[PDB]
């Protein structure tokens, strides 16, 4: 909560976690990925990390030991859903994250790659981005058409591949 | 006699325009702007001399 | 008209603040690896970068893409050790 | 005048090796017309161009690096 | 969603004999619900700074000699006296609020308009421009502070979701 | 090891190297002569305490209180969008009570110095 | 020379007055009154005809209130 | 701790052992305030709150404040006394 | 690596010399000057503890309008004062040790809370332990520590950044009103 | 570490040229205004005057009279300049190419102008006279008195981004300046960056005071090329605040399409040529900004203390507390408040 100052030493532990507790599978992803497939899975995995949280709260302090078998699901189900857009849109994914690695991981630089990879999520691993908290006549940000906030530079792939989607007529 | 304010035709609107937007300051600056643009007097002495009159001692 | 003498170390001044920005960011890509500075970095950021430097192996932003993570992963997490503040 | 074009095709008239010994004798670039030498060895010249103010037509070239 | 108060509340917690109305009114409902005999009081304030400053002129004078003040003074006068009256006419109409003096003709008008406010499908006690937890600092900052008129004048103007009372 | 620290280390060795080359470099060779400050080529008696008006020191013992406001809305300006509507009218208000003890400064004409150069009001009456 | 009338023998004659003679004043006075003036009388305007206001960003995770209904799936 | 009792402490001796001149007792007392300020600032930072740091925020005005007050007070008493003594007042 | 260890009690050491040319310097304006660089000091332990924000607000407010103002002071006016002089100081140099040792000692020892007396001073000590530092992702925002102040100032206690400005607006009409002479 | 060791050496060798070659294009430009050439004598087209002022200004002795404290005299031109030249760290050239990237710049830059003052008023002791200790007080009145506007500039502009940090200003500025809403603004803060520095528009002290030279009149070598350096450093430097806050930082158009024709890919050659236009922009911004300086010395005469001090403090500061209110209540009606 607070950050480390003054000369502060990192030091690592070579130790396991016990027997009762199985194993489980850890998210790989980067940055860029995560950030990329954050909307994705926060739209498969709602009700598992709200489980969490909701078991968080309940045992106050308990804490860490007491929803340590909830908080299993949420990686596993995360791991699922960016398995599956591997191997649905491998290529757009990577566009998209890609794009992200330039223009400080803002999100408001890579609408181009964004539109496709959001068709092709939805045409495939079916599921949809969307802002919640967000009433009716209010258009969502990533929608809009000629937004003032504008990237310094497209990046040269996805528009390439958006002006070939536009060609394909996929888009 | 001096005019008072209310005998005035500027408006003070028109009036202060000019004294919060420096009027005649800005003015005086485009006169030496324009000299930016034209040409110098200086002559360079060892390679050329001025004004020679015969009567000159 | 216009004298190329007086705007000649203007030109100078110009060049080479224009050179040191030229050769300022291309060693800023070369430090990053090909890719660009992040010029504002949140406390959120800052724990992700950390993350993915764990991540990767080593290099910086690297930026690897895998479904599941490595097993020296789960070993390598590291606890910031801050002395007395005396 | 103290334009650059005026500079640049007086540089092209006198030529580059002598464009090279009036800058480093003057600041300007002066093309004349060979009035006459000295009995000392002093070029002098006279200017016909347009855009030249008064005071500036004739000029010498010297002989010495030390030059009075 | 900017209704809820999110805390424990004190219900109908009279501070005398009398059924509170608020646990702090709106500025505007409090200059609704006003007496005759407040904007009575109000005149009152402003008519004895500038009566009360002659009076105190022709008790002793200024310069010796007695004369009136001038009209600098009694402009002054004017302005410091509806003050005055105003800030007694707010809390003299905040205690029938709270339930410490007789509030029984203010009280008809709260059931006829809290009855209105549910009739016309809208929040018991106005939507307001804040998030509910800026509405719960705001009216902590505005409670019960009409004690401490000596020192500083404070008055509600958020629209927030609790007052001291059920539903 | 970031290059914010190289700087401020290395501007002071460059300085110090001007110093340095300053003092090596030109000679020294004074006398009493060359001592003394500058009037314009005559000497004189500096008198020991001279008086000063009191705009001088108001001006710099007014100017902490002005700058104390302008570090106080320094807190403001960075959380402007969580206290919206709200802090928005504290700020006024603190902002206010400034701005009248700012117009009792101007309205008594604290940092203005009047001039006794009097143009000779009175008239001539005579006898 | 140009005296002072005072703001009370004429108002609109003494507004009229710092306009012209003292105009740092009044332009001061004027910039700053239109700002709390325009605030309080104009931004119901606003909200009646131009658009209403934004909806709340979130500060933390927004937590349900809610009683813990069992999940399939994941198990091992 | 140590740093912020250090300089009041220290600061707090300088001014009460000071008899030869003035403007070291107004320097002393300012660099109190310091001290009072590091103190509370450590902990602050070791109590993960902005709390004692509100305090800070406030006392820095303050001591501000009582910077331009008091020298005023010292410009008052030397208007009449054109020379401020080195024993003291 | 483990050069970077001792730099706080480094600080402190140079702290503590600087207050030492604060109280004994034969000029005024050079002791002025050596409690700027005591503000200097301190900015340089408030980066180093943590708080890189604070550091700026005292170089900005202490040095920049204080210091200033100080300065501004000893220029134009008249102080006399006197070296420090084994003579006359000598006298004090016993109350000199004795309140050196017990406002040290009784300053560190409020920290503490054991009935006895020589646990309270212990405790002081005792602090070679290392904290460790856990990285928690429950923050979205970068709500830095000015913001949080911001909050706080303008929300739960607006009062007392009112009663505040009633204490600057007295800043102004004081020193004013004393060096006006009015007519 | 090879890195940044070449780095800052090459931005402390661009600056420290520049700062060079503006007082070169200085004494041209004031030429050319006055119908006269500048120097043309000492290299093939004037150039490299100034390196001839300064290798003969470090062949001059230092002479430290008589009244005067010796360490306090050779030490005010070490912090001066140090002062005038820290503050060279914070300004981008281009997004998030720093010397130090932090995440409070502003707070920094407003910290170190502050420091600045002291190298006037403490000159003013060393050589203790009282018809210097006057001029010294005039001149720190005028800095402090000027400085708390710039300070209030500053934060009327962060009321906008809401974020201490410069190149998210700079960011945030892609939509719109800054200059072209708040125009007034611009004029008053170029008034005020004259005035920061002691300009010849607002200067008494190197003229008019009874020093014939200034606060340092009495000196000789590097006590002067220090003051001399910290002088024009202290213009580039009030001239890169106006640069990113309130003209564009290192903005000059969109520069999308003509990459979209030129380039195919990230390589070297496409950061260099962006990197190429952005510190274009901003010198271009700098030097326009420099030459408006110069171009207002040439035009006017100079304030009396009197006419100063009612200039800033009566005049141009309630205008600006009104500012303070209209601005705020202009993203208070409209709903747009900035977030962080
Ligand atoms: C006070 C008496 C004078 C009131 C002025 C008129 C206000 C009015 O009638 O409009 C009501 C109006 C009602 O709106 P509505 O349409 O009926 O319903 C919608 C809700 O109000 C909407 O509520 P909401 O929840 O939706 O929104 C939150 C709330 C947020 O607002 C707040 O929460 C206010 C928080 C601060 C309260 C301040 C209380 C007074 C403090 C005095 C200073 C304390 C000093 C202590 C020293 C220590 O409302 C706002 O957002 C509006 C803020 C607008 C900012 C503009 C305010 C301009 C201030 C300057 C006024 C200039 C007047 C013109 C010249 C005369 O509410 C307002 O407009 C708020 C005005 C706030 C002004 C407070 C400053 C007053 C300073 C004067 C104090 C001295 C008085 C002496 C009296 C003597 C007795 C002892
Ligand atoms: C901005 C945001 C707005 C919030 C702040 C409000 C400030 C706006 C004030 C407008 C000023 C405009 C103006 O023309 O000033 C010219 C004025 C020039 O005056 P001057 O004649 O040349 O003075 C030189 C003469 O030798 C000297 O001639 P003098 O000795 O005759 O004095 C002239 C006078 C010049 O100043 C003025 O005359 C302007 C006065 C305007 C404010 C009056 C507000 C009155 C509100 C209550 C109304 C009560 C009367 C109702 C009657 C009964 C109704 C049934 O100076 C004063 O006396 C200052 C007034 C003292 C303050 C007394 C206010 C009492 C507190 C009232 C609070 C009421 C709370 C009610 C509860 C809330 C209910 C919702 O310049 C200023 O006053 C400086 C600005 C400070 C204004 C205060
Ligand atoms: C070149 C290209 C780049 C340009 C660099 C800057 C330009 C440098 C050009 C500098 C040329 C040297 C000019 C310096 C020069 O002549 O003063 C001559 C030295 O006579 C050499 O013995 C001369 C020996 C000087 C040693 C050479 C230093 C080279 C410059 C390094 C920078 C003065 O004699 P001097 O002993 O009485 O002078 C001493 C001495 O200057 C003081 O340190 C003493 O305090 C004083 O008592 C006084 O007596
Ligand atoms: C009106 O007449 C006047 C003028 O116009 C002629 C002036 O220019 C001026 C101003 C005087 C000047 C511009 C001359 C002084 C110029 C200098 C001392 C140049 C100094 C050069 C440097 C400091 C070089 C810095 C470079 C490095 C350190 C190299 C980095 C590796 C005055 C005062 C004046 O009265
Ligand atoms: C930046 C690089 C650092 C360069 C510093 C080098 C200092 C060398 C200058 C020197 O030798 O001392 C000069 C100093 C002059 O002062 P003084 O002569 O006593 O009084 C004259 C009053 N008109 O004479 C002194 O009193 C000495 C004061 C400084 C103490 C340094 C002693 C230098 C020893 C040389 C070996
Ligand atoms: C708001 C805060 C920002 C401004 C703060 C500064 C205000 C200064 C007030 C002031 O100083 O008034 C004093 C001045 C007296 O003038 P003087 O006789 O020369 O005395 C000087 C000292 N001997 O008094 C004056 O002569 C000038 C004061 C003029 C007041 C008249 C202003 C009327 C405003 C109408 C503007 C309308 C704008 C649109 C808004 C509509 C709202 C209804
Ligand atoms: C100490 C001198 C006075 C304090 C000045 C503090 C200036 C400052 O704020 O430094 C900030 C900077 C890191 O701050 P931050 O904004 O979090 O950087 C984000 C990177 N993305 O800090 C840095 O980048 C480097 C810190 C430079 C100052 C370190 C000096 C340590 C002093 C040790 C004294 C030993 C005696
Ligand atoms: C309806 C909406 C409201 C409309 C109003 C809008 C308000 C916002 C406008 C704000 C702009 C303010 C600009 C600064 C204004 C300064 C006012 C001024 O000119 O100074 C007046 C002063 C004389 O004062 P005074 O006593 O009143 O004179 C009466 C004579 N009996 O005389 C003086 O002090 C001397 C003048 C000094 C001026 C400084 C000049 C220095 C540099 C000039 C910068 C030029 C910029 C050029 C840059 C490049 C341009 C391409
Ligand atoms: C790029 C920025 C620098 C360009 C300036 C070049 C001018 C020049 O190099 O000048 C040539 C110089 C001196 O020439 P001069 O005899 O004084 O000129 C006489 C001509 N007149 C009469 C018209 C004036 O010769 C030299 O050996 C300089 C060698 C060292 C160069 C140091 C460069 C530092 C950067």
């Amino acid at each position: 909560p607070r950050e480390a100052a003054a000369h502060w030493v990192p030091f690592e532990d070579k130790a396991n976690m016990p027997d009762n507790v199985p194993d489980v599978v850890e998210v790989g992803a980067t940055s860029a990925p995560l950030l990329s497939a954050s909307y994705f899975i926060g739209a498969k995995c709602k009700p598992y990390n709200d489980d969490f949280m909701l078991c968080r709260e309940e045992s106050q302090g308990s804490g860490a030991i007491d929803c340590l078998k909830e908080g299993r699901r949420v990686t596993r189900c995360a791991v699922s859903v960016i398995e599956d857009i591997n191997k649905s849109c491998l290529d757009e994914f990577r566009l998209h994250w890609q794009c992200l690695e330039q223009n400080n991981h803002q999100l408001s630089g890579c609408r181009k790659a964004e539109a496709l990879l959001n068709k092709c999520v939805f045409t495939k691993l079916n599921l949809e981005k969307k802002i919640p908290g967000l009433r009716p006549d209010e258009e969502p940000v990533f929608l809009k058409k000629d937004p003032w906030i504008k990237p310094a530079v497209d990046d040269f792939k996805s528009v390439r591949a958006y002006a070939e989607a536009k060609k394909n007529g996929t888009l | 006699r001096p005019a008072t304010w209310e005998e005035s035709e500027e408006g003070a609107l028109s009036k202060a325009t000019k004294y919060f937007l420096l009027a005649e300051m800005f003015r005086g600056l485009y006169v030496v702007l324009e000299q930016f643009f034209r040409a110098p007097y200086t002559i360079y002495y060892p390679f050329e001399k001025g004004p020679v009159s015969p009567r000159f001692r | 008209a216009i004298p190329f003498e007086a705007l000649l170390p203007y030109g100078i001044i110009f060049g080479l603040l224009t050179a040191g920005g030229g050769a300022m960011q291309v060693l800023h890509v070369y430090r990053n690896g090909g890719v660009r500075d992040r010029f504002a970095i949140d406390q959120w950021d800052s724990q992700m970068m950390e993350r993915d430097l764990r991540l990767n192996g080593g290099q910086g932003r690297k930026q690897v893409d895998q479904a599941t993570a490595p097993e020296a992963f789960k070993h390598n997490h590291v606890w910031k050790s801050e002395r007395p503040l005396i | 005048s103290s334009s650059l074009y005026r500079v640049l095709r007086n540089a092209w008239e006198v030529g580059p090796r002598s464009y090279w010994k009036q800058l480093n004798s003057i600041g300007d670039t002066k093309s004349g017309r060979l009035v006459g030498t000295d009995i000392y060895g002093n070029k002098f010249y006279e200017t016909d161009h347009q855009d030249e103010i008064h005071l500036r037509t004739r000029y010498v070239e010297y002989k010495e690096k030390d030059y009075d | 969603s900017s209704s809820t108060p999110l805390v424990k509340t004190s219900v109908n917690y009279s501070y005398g004999d009398y059924p509170l109305i608020d646990a702090d009114p709106h500025f505007k409902r409090v200059v609704g619900y006003m007496r005759p005999s407040d904007y009575g009081v109000i005149g009152l304030a402003t008519a004895a700074l500038p009566a009360g400053i002659c009076f105190a002129e022709w008790l002793d004078p200024v310069k010796g000699k007695f004369a009136r003040p001038s009209v600098k003074f009694l402009r002054v006068a004017t302005m410091l006296g509806f003050a005055v009256g105003f800030g007694a006419a707010y809390a003299r109409s905040s205690l029938r609020f709270f339930g410490v003096t007789e509030n029984a003709r203010e009280y008809k008008k709260d059931e006829a308009q809290m009855a209105a406010r549910k009739a016309a499908g809208l929040e018991p006690y106005g939507t307001s421009s804040l998030t509910p937890e800026l509405q719960e600092i705001a009216a902590k900052n505005s409670a019960h502070s009409i004690a401490g008129l000596f020192i500083f004048p404070w008055f509600n103007f958020v629209n927030h979701p609790y007052h001291g009372r059920e539903q | 090891m970031n290059t914010f620290i190289i700087f401020i280390i290395l501007i002071p060795i460059v300085g110090f190297a001007l110093l340095a080359v300053n003092i090596l470099l030109a000679v020294y060779k004074p006398y009493n002569e060359k001592l003394g400050a500058f009037e314009c080529g005559l000497t004189s008696f500096n008198q020991t305490r001279l008086a000063f008006n009191a705009a001088f020191i108001l001006v710099a013992i007014l100017f902490l209180p002005f700058d104390l406001e302008i570090s106080t809305l320094l807190p403001y300006v960075m959380s402007i969008y969580l206290v919206s509507n709200y802090g928005f009218t504290i700020v006024l208000l603190f902002l206010l009570i400034l701005i009248i003890g700012f117009v009792y400064e101007i309205n008594t004409n604290a940092l203005k110095i009047n001039k006794h150069n009097k143009p000779n009001t009175d008239s001539l009456i005579y006898k | 020379i140009n005296a002072n009338p005072g703001f009370w023998n004429g108002p609109f004659r003494y507004l009229r007055w710092s306009a012209h003679n003292r105009p740092h004043l009044f332009f001061a006075f004027a910039i700053g009154i239109a700002g709390p003036v325009a605030a309080l009388t104009l931004t119901p305007l606003r909200r009646k005809y131009l658009y209403p206001d934004h909806s709340p960003l979130p500060q933390s995770y927004p937590l349900p209130q809610r009683a813990r209904e069992g999940l399939t799936g994941f198990d091992d | 701790m140590f740093i912020g009792t250090i300089i009041l402490v220290l600061s707090f001796l300088g001014f009460v052992f000071n008899r030869r001149n003035i403007i070291l007792a107004f320097i002393c007392l300012e660099t109190m305030l310091l001290g009072i300020n590091l103190i509370l600032l450590r902990n602050s930072v070791l109590f993960d709150d902005i709390s004692g740091s509100l305090f800070a925020i406030v006392i820095i005005i303050l001591a501000g404040v009582e910077s331009a007050i008091g020298l005023s007070l010292l410009v008052s008493y030397y208007r009449l006394r054109g020379v401020i003594n080195s024993y003291g007042i | 690596m483990y050069l970077t260890y001792y730099f706080i009690e480094i600080t402190i050491f140079l702290a503590i010399l600087c207050t030492i040319f604060i109280i004994s310097a034969k000029n005024p304006m050079v002791s002025i000057l050596y409690m700027i660089a005591l503000f200097v000091i301190a900015a340089m332990y408030l980066y180093l503890i943590g708080l890189g924000i604070f550091s700026l607000l005292y170089i900005m407010i202490y040095i920049g309008a204080i210091a200033v103002l100080f300065l501004f002071i000893i220029t134009l006016l008249d102080i006399n004062s006197t070296e420090l002089s084994v003579k006359s100081n000598i006298r004090d140099l016993p109350l000199v040790l004795i309140s050196l040792i017990v406002l040290t000692i009784s300053g560190l020892m409020i920290y503490s809370n054991d009935s006895i007396l020589i646990n309270k001073l212990l405790e002081a000590f005792g602090n070679d332990y290392n904290t460790i530092i856990t990285q928690d992702w429950f923050n979205i925002e970068n709500t830095t520590l000015l913001t949080t102040i911001g909050n706080v100032l303008l929300t739960n206690n607006a009062f007392i950044l009112l009663v505040l400005a009633i204490v600057l607006l007295l800043g102004i009409i004081g020193p004013i009103s004393i060096t006006m002479k009015h007519k | 570490m090879i890195i940044n060791i070449v780095e800052i050496l090459i931005f402390l060798v661009c600056v420290l040229f520049s700062v060079a070659y503006l007082t070169v294009a200085e004494r041209k430009t004031l030429a050319y205004m006055q119908r006269r050439l500048g120097p043309n004598f000492v290299g093939y087209y004037g150039l490299l005057q100034a390196f001839a002022d300064a290798v003969k200004l470090l062949l001059k002795e230092i002479v430290l009279p008589k009244e005067s404290n010796y360490i306090i005299l050779v030490i005010s031109p070490l912090i001066t300049l140090i002062t005038a030249l820290i503050g060279w760290v914070v300004i981008p050239l281009g997004p998030g190419i720093t010397l130090g990237e932090l995440n409070l710049g502003i707070l920094f830059s407003l910290a170190i102008g502050s420091l600045g003052v002291f190298g006037s008023l403490l000159s003013g002791w060393s050589s203790n006279s009282k018809y210097s200790l006057l001029g010294s007080i005039r001149s720190t009145a005028q800095l402090i008195s000027y400085e708390l506007i710039l300070t209030s500039i500053f934060i009327i502009i962060i009321m906008f981004v809401s974020s201490l940090n410069i190149t998210t200003i700079i960011e945030t500025q892609r939509v719109v300046w800054y200059c072209i809403p708040l125009l007034p603004l611009l004029l008053i803060f170029f008034i005020a960056s004259v005035a920061e520095t002691a300009r010849p528009p607002f200067d008494l002290t190197e003229s008019e005071s009874e020093l014939v030279a200034g606060y340092f009149t009495e000196y000789s070598g590097s006590p002067f090329v220090f003051f001399f350096l910290a002088e024009y450093s202290n213009i580039i430097l009030i001239s890169a605040f106006n640069g990113y806050l309130l003209l564009g930082g290192y903005l000059s158009f969109n520069y999308s399409y003509l990459f979209n024709i030129l380039f195919n890919d990230y390589s070297y050659v496409s950061f260099l040529f962006e990197g190429l236009i952005n510190s274009s922009a901003y010198a271009i911004k700098l030097v326009f900004l420099m030459f408006s300086f110069i171009w207002v010395r040439a035009a006017f005469p100079r304030f009396t203390y009197d006419n100063l001090i009612n200039f800033c403090w009566i005049i141009l500061l309630p205008l600006l507390f009104g500012i303070f209110l209209i601005i705020p209540s202009t993203l208070y009606i409209f709903d747009s408040f900035p977030t962080l």
